[PDB]
């Protein structure tokens, strides 16, 4: 059932919020499901911000290890945040909008915050980490989503990440692919200082009626120029960096395996090594299938156009 | 060529199903001749070693074909053509020996064209088993260059959409699961 | 303003005709801008010139409508003597016919079809045609090739309508074939997904059976 996810069960949410399973595991939340509406709104806000960072709130819910997102809304930022934080008259519009949604139907409460990084990638800065750590202390089920309007245009695919922080003092396990990202020199220092204080969630969608309609319409409308070359992957950057990350991860796994071959009776090492190899394989397979799809479209369209008759 | 391959397959089958374990001399002669046609020197050499000496002594033609095969192994084309045209081949061996001679001509013609940017006219004449002069007119009509002063020859070196769609679909099916 | 001038002469041709019309047609062949002559040919007074005694100008106009420069050279005895503008216009029209068939025109073909001796004036003719929005493309002097990306069309003797219909039918058949191929690929992908689901359900059934066994 495509529309099953849109059903809101208030008592079930209250039961989950009373249970607090995330207190039993700091890696509890692993997946982030984002609605088409949410994605579109967030991307539009980020690109209207242009080269300036904007932010908003995300409405949604939790389901097992998965955090869901549905909505998002701007807060009065008089004089581009002339006061502390991008809030000013924040919950003024927020609480009104919230009571108004309890009135017109929307009952999904705050599930997180989104912020934009125009032209400098998706990750959490020191300020972002402090903000998310605070959000993980009051509204425990919160997620820091970062978007990139400039990379959305450059690479073609929307650059989006979902993140959760670790509590002060707590160390992550050895397991950690950590995809490589191009970070400008004015941001790389802060990135490196805080990159191990949080982790990235797996961001996934679920199709839907919102998708079906939106996608079909805009697609036909603007894709009459269906060519757009055919390979926006031609830019080395993305592909090259992904392949480099894969190589690094696999070489690290090999170094581990070589040292673990001496220790007889370490099952955990074998477990993490197998998992890392498997993650590397799936990442490579997704890249390969994307390239294959691009080639398929290119070949079909080019053959149709050039020598049809 | 296609008929020769069919004959070779039939002759190979007849050798395997030999009642007394030995094939008739015509079958062995055809088998040895057809191996030389395809330049399958290893199979021809092993078949010759397999044949008992009784047939070799009772059939001097079989030894003559082996001598031709030995010349083919050494790749001495003037000797190969001389040995081919020296021994009288029976009605079952003359047509295939002529095909072997034609195969040698094409093999030598292509071999010179590839590895020899410039070759002496006498050397090319020896390679093709023909005297020099009409060999020159044979290659001039072939669009080649020949220098009369130095007697040097300058030879001139010469997927459907459905299959692609099937291969791409195989890509996708393999990477999907 | 060529179209407006063309329409005004069309309106004038509905009335005054004869030697004035022939001189008017000659002015059309001399006035730059007019690259389409089919509208003039459809006028009833042009058909009046067909039965009229004078035919040199009509055969001249007919050649500009469908013929090319080499045909005009052969007809130097039957056609009125052209002007510099008339010759350039015909040469531009001939280039249009040449560029219509092949998108890459070697300089050898250009020097042959248009009686072109000097290559310098050939470039002048080419750039003049491009600058007057007749043909669009790029020139490759190292390879001596004329790459034409886009060019204007020409009129039709009502005999190329069959060729147009055949080309459109071939395009429709090719599009339908590609659509059927895409549908077949979609069906094959669905079958592969069904096979994968069958393998998964077989695995889960085997697992459940062993769980029940123990
Ligand atoms: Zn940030």
């Amino acid at each position: 059932s495509i529309d099953e996810i849109y059903k809101y069960d208030k008592k079930q949410q209250q039961e989950i919020l009373a249970a607090k399973p995330w207190t039993k595991d700091h890696h509890y939340f692993k997946y982030c499901k984002i609605s088409a509406l949410a994605l579109l709104k967030m991307v539009m806000h980020a690109r209207s911000g242009g080269n300036l960072e904007v932010m908003g709130l995300m409405l949604g819910k939790v389901d097992g290890e998965t955090m869901i997102i549905m909505d998002s809304f701007a807060l009065p930022v008089e004089g581009t945040e002339t006061r502390v934080n991008a809030q000013a008259a924040a919950y003024e519009y927020m609480a009104a909008y919230i009571e108004n949604a309890k009135q017109v139907g929307r009952l999904e409460n705050a599930i997180g915050w989104y912020a934009s990084h125009p032209g400098y990638g998706c990750w959490l800065s020191g300020i972002d980490v402090s903000t998310q750590m605070l959000n993980q202390q009051f509204q425990e089920p919160f997620v820091a989503v970062v978007i990139d309007p400039t990379r959305t245009i450059s690479a073609g695919k929307v650059n989006l990440g979902a993140f959760r922080t670790y509590p002060k003092g707590y160390k992550p396990p050895d397991e950690g692919p950590s995809e490589y990202q191009t970070i400008p020199l004015n941001k790389i220092e802060d990135f490196g200082v805080h990159c191990k204080q949080y982790y990235a969630l797996e961001v996934s969608y679920f199709k839907s009626s919102l998708d079906r309609k939106l996608l079909e319409l805009l697609w036909n409308k603007y894709w009459v120029n269906t060519l757009s070359s055919s390979s926006l992957l031609t830019n080395a950057d993305y592909t090259t960096g992904q392949v480099f990350d894969l190589s690094e991860k696999l070489e690290q796994s090999e170094a581990q395996l070589g040292r673990g071959s001496f220790m007889l009776g370490l099952e955990t090492h074998d477990r993490k090594s197998e998992d890392k190899l498997a993650k590397a394989t799936r990442d490579s397979c997704k890249t390969t299938i994307e390239a294959i799809h691009g080639l398929m479209s290119q070949v079909i369209k080019d053959k149709l156009f050039n020598q049809i008759n | 060529a296609f008929s020769f391959k069919k004959l070779l397959d039939q002759c190979e089958n007849q050798e395997l199903e030999a009642p007394g374990g030995i094939a008739t001399p015509p079958v062995y002669g055809q088998l040895l001749a057809l191996y030389l046609l395809h330049n399958d020197m290893n199979n021809a050499r092993y078949l010759w070693k397999r044949i008992p000496p009784a047939i070799k002594s009772a059939n001097s033609e079989l030894g003559g074909i082996w001598s031709v095969g030995q010349r083919i192994w050494q790749r001495d084309f003037p000797g190969i053509y001389t040995t081919i045209n020296a021994h009288q081949w029976s009605e079952t061996v003359q047509p295939i020996m002529e095909a072997l001679r034609d195969a040698t001509r094409r093999r030598a013609f292509a071999l010179v064209s590839q590895a020899y940017t410039s070759i002496i006219a006498d050397d090319f004449a020896a390679f093709v088993g023909l005297p020099v002069e009409e060999a020159v007119k044979g290659i001039l009509e072939q669009g080649w260059q020949a220098d009369s002063t130095t007697r040097m020859v300058l030879p001139r070196k010469p997927i459907p959409n459905e299959q692609q769609l099937a291969r791409l679909t195989d890509y996708v099916a393999f990477l999907e699961n | 303003p060529s179209s407006n001038l063309l329409e005004q002469f069309i309106l004038l041709a509905k009335g005054t005709s004869g030697s004035a019309l022939t001189a008017l047609i000659s002015q059309v062949l001399e006035a730059p801008g007019v690259y389409v002559f089919g509208e003039l040919l459809e006028l009833a007074n042009v058909q009046e010139l067909a039965e009229g005694a004078n035919a040199a100008y009509l055969q001249l106009l007919n050649l500009f409508a469908y013929g090319t420069y080499p045909d005009y050279i052969a007809n130097k005895e039957s056609l009125p003597e052209l002007s510099t503008a008339q010759q350039n216009k015909l040469k531009h029209l001939t280039i249009v016919s040449l560029a219509s068939r092949m998108k890459c025109i070697p300089y050898s073909v250009l020097l042959k079809d248009l009686e072109m001796r000097n290559l310098r004036e050939l470039e002048d003719l080419i750039i003049e045609a491009v600058y007057t929005d007749i043909i669009q493309g790029k020139l490759d002097q190292r390879n001596q090739l004329l790459e034409v990306d886009f060019c204007i069309g020409r009129d039709i003797r009502k005999k190329d309508i069959n060729n147009i219909v055949k080309t459109l039918h071939e395009w429709c058949d090719g599009c339908e074939a590609v659509l059927l191929g895409i549908e077949q690929q979609v069906l094959r992908a669905n079958q592969y997904k069904e096979n994968h689901n069958r393998t998964q359900q077989q695995v889960e059934a085997e697992v459940t059976n062993i769980k029940k066994t123990l």
